[PDB]
RNA sequence: AGCCCUAGCACAGGUGCUGCAUGGCCGUCGUCAGCUCGUGCCGUGAGGUGUUGGGUUAAGUCCCGCAACGAGCGCAACCCCCGCCGUUAGUUGCCAGCGGUUCGGCCGGGCACUCUAACGGGACUGCCCGCGAAAGCGGGAGGAAGGAGGGGACGACGUCUGGUCAGCAUGGCCCUUACGGCCUGGGCGACACACGUGCUACAAUGCCCACUACAAAGCGAUGCCACCCGGCAACGGGGAGCUAAUCGCAAAAAGGUGGGCCCAGUUCGGAUUGGGGUCUGCAACCCGACCCCAUGAAGCCGGAAUCGCUAGUAAUCGCGGAUCAGCCAUGCCGCGG
């Protein structure tokens, strides 16, 4: 989870944004 | 506990069967402070007790426990020689702690892939009396007796 | 209606020196929208107590910026009497706005 | 990894370019390992500082993309 | 290796800051540096006066600088002479025109930084450390104090081994907040290394 | 026509307005079971009523802010009690045995320096 | 080399970046709060004197 | 005259050595219930008594006793945070109470309530029963809170010749066309190995996608960036708002509901590597983080050992800040679910 950058939770944790976690 | 005798923490009764014992069991199931999913499992297991047997899930559960409470166990004690296991009678608080504990542990060893099922079958299996929860119970009663030679210490 | 703001590190000499803008615009003036306290903004400082390696054992400092708000609803110069130059702050700041 | 320019030391090309108008020099030597290699500025032989000395590296095509310090390693015993 | 600053402890009660100027979050850094360089200047070229505290207030180019001393006359001269140079010497580098109050101390044997400062002076004069301590406390205990304490660090009497000789009478309750304990700390740049002088004077309550 | 109390619990606060009638309960422009939807312990919040037999012969408009759901539930639970005794001050000497009238002081205790987490201490190693 | 370095911490540097903070009274490179230009050390020092306005001993 | 430039002279400089020459500040036993003094009394004397004893306490806390009677540095208390209540105050908060609502607390209207923050009230062993000579221990009501209600700040005489000359200060000793100084590169980032502290995991009480105000501290006008458009995204155009209870970082995540995966080294886990990019910066080879595609490792809960924690604690899930262009933060300091 928290270490796959291509998951939403991997992004949340990393604190970043993108395809797998876009900001609305 | 060098000072006092520790007031046993009193539990907020159940939101359904209004039973303190139930909640206790729900807590032992809970993982990382997720009481919601905890109680979902226990209740959604009470549902499996119905669809399979006539009896009320509570009186299943309740009497399922009483079959997993041990009456005797062994506590170690060394001396000026070696370590020996004196069989000790088991106090009412510890009985409940242990049965409920054992229940869940026993459950999560079972094969069926869904928490609610396992809790149910195990409860059910232990009401009948054939549970692997009840093995960990007969094993201690048997692990005393085997040391019956030493029940002249007792402290 | 007139807007003045008052910041300050000192909590006592604000409610005091802005109950001075209460009275000196109450005596010589009229109706008041009283002293209302905006929340405070605390700047924390956490520092290890030692000159050298002692990563535990630290001390704790804050810099709390209390904020107090005061407005009054009679823009007359029979109020800017004391509110001309009649001063007992010391390290309070003032924001006279429209 | 950049995209507006290629950020190569200007004092390097001046040597190179004005060495590229009939210029054959091999004693060319630099401390500009930070600077990207550039199109077909091949043939030359830039000695690069590794922090201790200069390294006679001959430049081919294929390595056009890379930077100069990728050929003057800075340590010993790998 | 324990024990807090008895002053730092009290700020907010018992003791108030020696800088009562509000500022903001990119000026504070500067009105700090000035504020300080001020006291680095005073304390060097005003030592002889005998300065305890150096209050300072600000409000866009009016600066309070209320210098408390036991012998004010040495900041002045006879009429103006010196203080006239110093209100200049302040504004000299400080691009702002300064004010400059002056205060006296009704008792310099209740001024911890002085009591400590005097004790130090004795020490570069090769004095009897044990006595100096016991005197200092005695003076301060007779200037009407409720309790008082003095510490020296070490190399006492030019010795090879660092020591720590101390003395106190009456209450010096560093653990009560309503204590009002002047604290003061002097050095002592001797021929063989530094010494360190803490001074404590306790006054009262509610 | 109207009775009221303030419920709080763990940085979570509840304006609780009681009325007699029907059985409906509003929370923040939502029905109860849409806000506390599929959260088992919600029904606890109304055990004050179930004690005194006020049951659902009351309506309640409740706004609430601060905390997370299960704090609010205990907060509401406190408002319901602090309101209905402000309807009948004789409705006290029966809510004492259940103690539905106590703020519940328990809150996040402070993280301390040199720990990790308040009590959780960092890991020893000896050698 | 602390001195030639404290009088280079002030110089306007070739290239913006090479700029760094410093204790004003330490000449200290590390842990220098922007708000004060002070090392964490020389800071606990002043805050205790009282020469740091409104800075209190934080307790909660 | 001031000030700058060359040759000279005093002197600068040194993160060079000495923490066993030191100041200062920290760590440590240990928040442990202790360490002492004055006068008297005892002893040739070092010393003792006091402070031993019984009851009691978290406590040398009190009580009762006693050749002692008191006192200081300690303990506790005076301070801060959190709980309940009350005044003061209304560009944050609502029909709770009524009219318009482009149904957004948005417009008058209003501070009752929530909140923001100043000052107060409140708990003391006060009251009833029980044992006790007492202090006090077991209960019981009243009360938001009951016996230290919970959490801080606070660290006695002193020990470790503890740490630190590399924060600073300082005795001494040592270099003074170099043990000083400036730059450009390189190094502190090496890698057969070994341990500490952590992080992410080994999955079904689980992972993935979709949709859904639970809102409790902080930061931001050479910055936070709404909202637009381009872009799979990083990010780049454009541009509103707020010196900020008003605008922005803001999505809180665990959760609830829907669908999907069906026990598999897997839709578990994301290491390694190929490639193509974005951004900050003079400059990312050594040595930056971020996006996207491809690659997908070891890992199926861990020997002998051994760590933390007693309640809003442990466990678990996000959140912010300090340093800071950027970031190797999984660290540290805090916050709440």
């Amino acid at each position: 989870g928290k270490g796959d950058r291509r998951t939403r939770r991997g992004k949340i944790w990393r604190g970043t944004y993108g395809k797998y976690r876009p900001r609305k | 506990a060098r000072r006092r005798r520790a007031e046993v923490r009193q539990l907020q009764p159940d939101l359904v069967y209004g039973d303190v014992l139930v909640t206790a069991f729900i807590n032992k199931i809970m993982r990382d402070g997720k009481k919601n999913l905890a109680a979902r499992i226990f209740y959604d297991a009470c549902k499996i007790i119905q669809e399979k047997t006539g009896q009320e899930p509570l009186k299943v559960f309740k009497q399922a426990v009483e079959n997993v409470k041990p009456r005797m166990e062994v506590r170690s004690r060394r001396v000026g020689g070696a370590n020996y296991q004196v069989p000790m009678e088991v106090s009412p608080r510890r009985q409940q702690s242990l049965a409920l504990r054992w229940l869940v542990q026993a459950a999560n060893q079972r094969p069926e892939r869904r928490a609610a099922v396992r809790i149910a079958h195990e409860l059910m299996d232990a009401a009948e009396g054939k549970g692997g929860a009840v093995k960990k119970k007969e094993d201690v009663e048997r692990m005393a007796e085997a040391n019956r030679a030493y029940a002249h210490y007792r402290w | 209606k007139i807007r003045i703001k008052l910041r300050g590190f000192d909590h006592k000499t604000l409610d005091a020196s802005a109950q001075k803008i209460v009275e000196a615009a109450r005596r010589s003036g009229a109706q008041v929208s009283g002293p209302i306290p905006l929340p405070t903004r605390v700047r924390r400082f956490t520092v290890i107590r030692g000159p050298f390696k002692h990563k535990d054992s630290r001390e704790h400092f804050e810099l709390r910026t209390h904020n107090r708000l005061v407005d009054i609803i009679n823009p007359n110069r029979k109020t800017i009497e004391q509110l001309m130059t009649l001063d007992l702050p010391t390290g309070v700041e003032i924001e006279i706005k429209t | 990894s950049l995209k507006k320019g290629v950020f190569v030391d200007d004092h390097l090309l001046e040597k190179v370019l004005e060495l590229n108008a009939k210029g054959e020099k091999r004693l060319i030597k630099t401390w500009s390992r930070r600077s990207t290699i550039v199109p077909e500025m091949v043939g030359h032989t830039i000695a690069v500082y590794n922090g201790k000395q200069h390294v006679p590296v001959y430049i081919t095509e294929n390595m056009v993309g890379h930077k100069l310090g990728e050929f003057a390693p800075t340590r010993t015993y790998r | 290796g324990n024990k807090i600053h008895p002053i730092g402890f009290r700020l907010g009660i018992t003791r108030d800051w020696e800088s009562r100027w509000y500022a903001g979050k990119k000026q504070y850094r500067h009105l700090l540096l000035e504020d300080q360089r001020i006291r680095g200047l005073l304390e060097k070229e005003l030592y002889s006066a005998g300065l305890a505290r150096v209050d300072i207030e600000r409000a866009a180019d009016n600066v309070a600088v209320t210098v408390h001393v036991a012998k004010p006359g040495v900041v002045i001269g006879r009429g103006g002479e010196r203080i006239r140079v110093l209100r200049e010497e302040l504004a000299k580098l400080t691009g702002k025109n300064v004010a400059l109050n002056v205060q006296e101390v009704q008792n310099p044997n209740l001024s911890a930084p002085l009591v400590a400062q005097r004790v130090a002076e004795q020490i570069e004069r090769r004095f009897a450390v044990r006595r100096a301590i016991k005197q200092a406390v005695q003076r301060v205990m007779e200037s009407g104090a409720k309790g008082a304490k003095v510490i020296v660090s070490g190399r006492i009497g030019g010795a090879e081994q660092a020591r720590t000789e101390w003395a106190a009478q009456g209450r010096v309750p560093l653990h009560t907040l309503r204590a009002n304990i002047d604290y003061g700390f002097a050095l002592a740049r001797t021929t063989y290394g530094v010494l360190g002088v803490k001074a404590y004077i306790f006054l009262g309550e509610v | 026509e109207q009775y009221y109390g303030t419920g709080r619990r763990k940085e979570a606060v509840a304006r609780v307005f009681l009325r007699p009638g029907n059985g409906k309960v509003t929370v923040n422009g939502q029905d109860f079971n849409e806000y506390f939807q599929g959260l088992v312990r919600a029904v606890a919040a109304l055990e004050p009523l179930r004690a005194v037999d006020a049951l659902g012969r009351f309506d309640a408009y409740i706004t609430v802010r601060g905390g997370g759901k299960s704090g609010q539930i205990d907060a509401i639970k406190l408002g319901i009690a602090r309101a209905l005794v402000q309807y009948n001050p004789d409705y006290r000497a029966k809510l004492k045995p259940l103690g539905f009238l106590t703020r519940d002081a328990r809150v996040v205790e402070r993280k301390k320096y040199g720990k990790h987490k308040a009590r959780r201490a960092p890991q020893y190693s000896k050698r | 080399a602390r001195k030639a370095l404290i009088e280079k911490a002030k110089r306007t540097p070739k290239f913006k970046v090479r700029a760094y903070t410093r204790c004003v009274r330490c000449g200290r490179a590390r842990s220098v709060y922007r708000f004060f230009g002070l090392c964490r050390i020389c800071l606990r020092e002043l805050a205790h004197k009282g020469q740091l306005p409104g800075v209190r001993k934080a307790s909660w």
